[PDB]
RNA sequence: UGAGAGUUUGAUCCUGGCUCAGGACGAACGCUGGCGGCGUGCCUAAUACAUGCAAGUCGAACGCUUCUUUCCUUGGAAAGAGGAGUGGCGGACGGGUGAGUAACACGUGGGUAACCUACCCAUCAGAGGGGGAUAACACUUGGAAACAGGUGCUAAUACCGCAUAACAGUUUAUGCCGCAUGGCAUAAGAGUGAAAGGCGCUUUCGGGUGUCGCUGAUGGAUGGACCCGCGGUGCAUUAGCUAGUUGGUGAGGUAACGGCUCACCAAGGCCACGAUGCAUAGCCGACCUGAGAGGGUGAUCGGCCACACUGGGACUGAGACACGGCCCAGACUCCUACGGGAGGCAGCAGUAGGGAAUCUUCGGCAAUGGACGAAAGUCUGACCGAGCAACGCCGCGUGAGUG
RNA sequence: AACCAGAAAGCCACGGCUAACUACGUGCCAGCAGCCGCGGUAAUACGUAGGUGGCAAGCGUUGUCCGGAUUUAUUGGGCGUAAAGCGAGCGCAGGCGGUUUCUUAAGUCUGAUGUGAAAGCCCCCGGCUCAACCGGGGAGGGUCAUUGGAAACUGGGAGAC
């Protein structure tokens, strides 16, 4: 059950959150596979870099990302290019 | 305490049962297999013929999970000719 | 095929038991807090496959998988033969 | 990037011990006591625990039953809500503690022509047709209780048999290759399943069809297992230890090689480069100190390993020999009609005790992450925040001009 | 945006080592002290008072670890008289070895590849009005494994003096 999701590093009130695939067994800043991408929420509108090819090569093995993780995905055609790659190449 | 995984020991209970039962099944055929080989009477493949179909039958309906069923035809396939 | 085995060069102490030989070898290694060159051993237990190996003879091992309760390795060339 | 002083003598110079100036603390005690931000808080008895909460969920698998409603009002459809039970999935994750352990337990570099893998993606092939039960239910039996039976009826994606499926495994032959055993490709010789299911749809007899499920094989991915070189601790006023030990043959067993276990044969194996024994300690990322080589330590936080009152055992399951699962023995606490049963805070708060000494029986799923479910949702002492403590670190105050 | 200098400072030392001295009382009693050593009537060493000196919402005491400690000395000590060459000899094992030619390449050096999880230390930048803190971007740490080179030394093999 690989899974790419959200991990923060915020200090008391201001969280700051790193995308980072682990595998569903881990805990919640437990052990991990790699970090792609991280997620400021703060400082609206929200500012998010993506190594964005990783990604597409490591969904195609097969992984679910999380909700909060398709919407930073929908915002950036991740997901437009996936199935743009995969049902219709 | 227990809380709600009183559920899982009566099924636990009738799988005991059931698979006891198919197992001991297998073993008495495989058994039967031997004596009749042993001492070389008549009617040598039909038994032979029901000892594999169990074997398969065990690692298909229960258990075992796929290899001591492929070195048991091997072992058997070897006693038999 | 990605890698062989790490091969050993060594020489025989005994013979005795069948298909089965004791190889010794020996290497430097520098001291921790000083830095002489001293020297030590290790023996280790091969495989030979017709009991032709010699007493005290120069040959070399490969390693194999678990052959038996600690042994693990097998001939692969006596080297050099001695008298 | 390296600062020396006192102290033996009536006075001197050497060699030499002892004390002082530096910094750190999960520190405590004394005196004194304004606030704000950020962290930290049983090291001692792995001592015994009252109380409250810490894992459940799916009606779109299956019947049953209760209540509230316009439904032909004596009955009625449908809807809403409640309850118990078969069935699937998760309770092996997430949290806690270092008691054991001097070893492939850890750290690092390797290996598998000795290996397995539920959930998630990719590909090919199927999804034919039968059968018998049973919980609930209704009635009764024995019991202070814990609950155990009996008779009769009922359903499924629960169960069982028939058929069909080599693409799996074996052997033969051909070719290609390799670290002996061997691996790869092709053509032939023997035996295996299904939910046949659900939600809906265009849908005229019709029964074609979408989605989520079911089954066989092969790959990707994550996760687990085993083997090897190297390195990390004192004692010689601890020098011999070992019979399944060492090797071979065959058989059994394991996912998987193997004395893993048996039967037979031969007596081998390890040690002064420290075997064996004895004592102490979980191991690393790291932390303090130092010019550096080093010396000391392993609390927070990240990884691995081990343990769940003590000691044995297995079953279900992809995955434990199982942290709020079962069985047995033992110590301890409780109930009893004496016949017999119930139990395990090293989860969160708190209690009692030990101590020089370490917190509130708090609020909430809004955020992130799990589990179940098509979705809404339900659970979540993980977590998010609040409260206590000059414990550490940082910042700003207890006016100021003239006088 | 109004009111208020108003409610807001204690702790240790003062003989040398080490910045800071004077009165009164005690009288080798009482007491003090890290070490030296101070008090039998005149004590900057005891008790108080004044002043001073060092810190500051902290100051002191206790306990532990590292330095100073070249006091385990590889860097970095020695052995005539101060601790310290066995009473002397023969020898297994072990350590260290004359000169040269050729060869190997284990040690030694060097290049490339993978690896030293994340957070910590360090360097640059960004954000809380700075700081503490947080975040982004780099290097470090093996006696590490594979592979390609070098041949002065040491080792290994062949000769020669």
């Amino acid at each position: 059950a690989v899974k790419i999701r959200l991990k923060r590093m915020g200090s008391k009130k201001s969280p700051f959150y790193r995308i980072v695939v682990a595998d569903s067994r881990s805990p919640r800043d437990g052990r991990f596979i790699e970090t792609v991408g991280t997620y400021n929420p703060l400082k609206d509108p929200a500012e998010v870099v993506l190594k964005e090819d990783l990604v597409l090569d490591w969904l195609s093995k097969g992984a679910q990302p999380s909700d909060t993780v398709r919407n930073i995905l929908s915002k950036e055609g991740v997901m437009k290019k996936h199935h743009e790659a995969k049902n219709v190449k | 305490n227990i809380e709600s995984a009183i559920k899982r020991v009566r099924t636990s209970a009738n799988a005991n049962a059931k698979n006891s039962s198919q197992t001991n099944a297998m073993r008495t055929a495989i058994k039967k297999f031997e004596e009749a080989v042993a001492a070389g009477a008549d009617n040598v493949d039909a038994l032979y013929n029901e000892a594999v179909k169990a074997v398969d039958m065990a690692a298909t309906k229960g258990l075992i999970h796929k290899n001591k069923a492929n070195r048991d035809k091997i072992r058997l396939s070897k006693l038999a000719k | 095929e990605r890698n062989q085995r790490k091969v050993y060069q060594g020489r025989v102490v005994s013979d005795k038991m069948d298909k089965t030989i004791t190889v010794v070898v020996e290497t430097k290694k520098n001291h921790p807090i000083y830095g002489k060159r001293m020297k030590y051993s290790k023996k280790y237990k091969a495989h030979d496959e017709n009991n032709t190996a010699k007493v005290g003879d120069i040959v070399k091992i490969m390693e194999t998988r678990p052959l038996s309760a600690t042994k693990r390795f097998r001939l692969l060339e006596v080297v050099e033969e001695a008298v």
